[PDB]
């Protein structure tokens, strides 16, 4: 198939925006399921977030091509009309427009059946109020979890972006909440319902401190962003590549994240009695995998809401419902 | 003010939350949070809706957006000397409203017709509407519609203690007096 | 036919309702309602429906009347499949619904032909009240009246006036009817 030249992630040959175009009449058409949905907000005239670096790791050429989760954007066409010289080189990318907070847009999306659903907001950040900067992203997050379907209304998995750090409190419904309490404490981020900006400020400190640490991150993250691309995009001409060598081709190796649920599978037994530090051996030896934390149910005595628990003991009891977080090598 | 109802209903959910609103495309959103709830009285007061809705309405009767104006806003009876007839017969309207309560044991087994005719006659009541026993609201039903026990019904009338003497109305004691105000005895 | 067409003017400011009609005594320390213009139902302002914030608290259900009687039968039914997104729908649909057509409109009833003409020339508004609700299944609000009458096309709202009111045959009755 068709790579990068770096061979680090699934290359297109360039589109018009009309081909990746559909309306609700197509998009309902395709069976989507087991996908992500891009809730965009955004003006013709609002500046460029660059959703191509969301995109762009999810079609990481660690993933076989099967096995990719095609992306349906919503939002304007004025601005993703700006954005598309930058996606048109990505396959499975589907763009379907009017604003996400019309539910006729959303169930023909299939958003029921969503692996993720990204809430982001393109729009000027503070212009005017600290309440009326995340309407947007906090109604849209709303009402998804208001919505039922007939074949699953809270149980939509979704991820909001925010401008205002105390905007946090009004995403989810049943928690105690106070902005003297600081964003990563709060049960939205607590269980990746939500993610601020703010939280990025320390990685100025560890750049200067740890400089292997930052170029880590970008490579578990982005999926491979190396230096040579950064340059190649530089010279301003897109993505490139073609078909490539075997050489360049054996570079899909490398670690991504994936979660193991101890439900099935040969990890199960553990998940029952036993604790974190007899799975980690056991997984480590056989498979090659780090298990690196948990996301466990916060009800356990009932809504679907998990919450991360990184790198706990080595005496800590697992439960057969539990989800681990793990460097694969598949 | 969607805002405010999410900060509200994010601290408790069970309560009751009534907004003014002023487009009617924004009163989508607040049907859309899941914590508020159309049973318990969340009354989303469109301006835009019922502005338009006044007006529409006079377009089939002329002057009705006035007529129903002047039922919710409360006022008095203060008839000035300065007032020429047509003046002090259009005050009278205004100090008219809508008002609940409940009729009394002697309108059961009754019909809605010499219902609301016993409350006009006697009683000095226009009698609009009977709740029925989900509640179904009917205004100005046939003689099918019978008086259950217990009924709330929806009256046009000058005070909330006027309105009063349909609770404390009985067939026996009441029926030879024509003083109406002489039907604040609670004893029948 | 010049005056005589009948409109209705939405108004952003209340003391500019003044300037609407050109023979009455006008005073911005006069409110609204008061004013001839409104009277008549020939202005409606936006500040009136200030009160029906408290009207919602107290009385629950008064609300939701006159959404019925107004709108012609906004149901929250409506509402739900209109937050949805595709606009209005329906078709045909079945015998079971289409039932739900016999609800109460408003409208006028002039005393000028028909039986009700009778109680215009001598008698009295109690009388006509009796009378249109046993065999016609029909509840008199009020009255239409003219202003001059002794000449402009102005009529004025008269809600629930006494049991002892004359009246007149050129009035004309707000009714809710069963048609
Ligand atoms: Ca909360
Ligand atoms: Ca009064
Ligand atoms: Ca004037």
């Amino acid at each position: 198939r068709k790579f990068d030249s770096t061979g680090m992630f699934h290359w297109c040959p360039d589109r018009p925006l009309n081909d990746c175009l559909q309306d609700r009449s197509q998009a309902s058409a395709s069976g989507l399921r087991n996908h992500v949905v891009v809730c965009l907000f955004a003006d013709a005239a609002s500046p460029l977030i660059g959703l191509r670096n969301l995109v762009m790791p999810l079609r990481a050429s660690n993933f076989h091509y099967h096995e990719l989760k095609p992306t349906i954007i919503v939002g304007n066409l004025d601005y993703l009309h700006r954005e598309w010289k930058t996606l048109q080189n990505f396959p499975k990318l589907s763009i379907l427009p009017g604003s996400p907070l019309n539910r006729a847009n959303l169930r023909a999306v299939n958003i029921n059946l969503c692996d993720m659903c990204v809430i982001v907001s393109a729009k000027d950040r503070n212009m005017e109020d600290p309440n009326l900067v995340d309407k947007e992203a906090i109604l849209c997050s709303l009402n998804i979890k208001a919505m039922t379907f007939d074949d699953a209304g809270a149980n939509v998995p979704l991820i909001t972006e925010l401008a205002n750090d105390s905007n946090v409190q009004f995403l989810d419904q049943d928690d105690d909440d106070d902005p003297d309490t600081e964003l990563y404490m709060t049960q939205p981020f607590a269980c990746g319902t939500a993610f601020a900006v703010s939280v990025l400020d320390s990685l100025m400190s560890t750049s200067y401190f740890n400089d292997n640490a930052l170029t880590l991150i970008r490579t578990l993250i982005t999926g491979g962003a190396t230096p040579e691309l950064e340059q190649i995009l530089a010279e301003g001409a897109g993505m490139r590549g073609g078909y490539c060598s075997p050489a360049v081709l054996a570079n899909r190796d490398r670690c991504r994240v994936a979660q193991i649920s101890l439900f099935d599978g040969p990890l199960a037994q553990f998940g029952q009695g036993g604790h974190y530090g007899e799975l980690f051996v056991y997984a480590l030896r056989h498979f090659g995998i780090l298990c690196i934390g948990l996301y466990r149910f916060r009800d356990t005595n009932p809504s679907s809401k998990r919450y991360v628990i990184t790198n706990p003991p080595e005496d800590f009891p697992l439960l057969p419902t539990d989800q681990v977080y793990v460097l694969t090598y598949k | 003010n969607i805002m405010r109802v999410i900060s509200i209903k994010n601290y408790h959910s069970d309560i009751k939350v009534i907004v003014q609103l002023l487009q009617y495309h924004n009163k989508a959103y607040l049907l859309n949070i899941p914590s508020w709830d159309w049973k318990r009285g969340d009354d989303a007061v469109c301006v835009a809706e019922l502005k338009l809705g006044f007006i529409a309405q006079s377009c089939l009767a002329p002057g009705f957006s006035t007529l129903m104006a002047n039922l919710f806003t409360m006022r008095s009876y203060k008839p000035t000397p300065e007032m020429s007839q047509w003046q002090t017969d259009y005050m009278r309207g205004t100090g008219m409203e809508m008002y609940t309560e409940y009729l009394s044991s002697a309108f059961n087994a009754l019909t809605f017709p010499e219902a609301a005719e016993l409350c006009f006659s006697k009683l000095k009541l226009l009698l609009l509407a009977i709740e029925v026993r989900e509640s179904t609201l009917a205004i100005n039903p046939g003689p099918k519609v019978k008086i259950e026990n217990a009924t709330q019904g929806f009256f046009i009338a000058e005070s909330a203690e006027e309105v009063k003497r349909a609770f404390y109305y009985c067939k026996n004691c009441h029926a030879n007096v024509s003083d109406v105000r002489q039907i604040k005895k609670c004893k029948c």
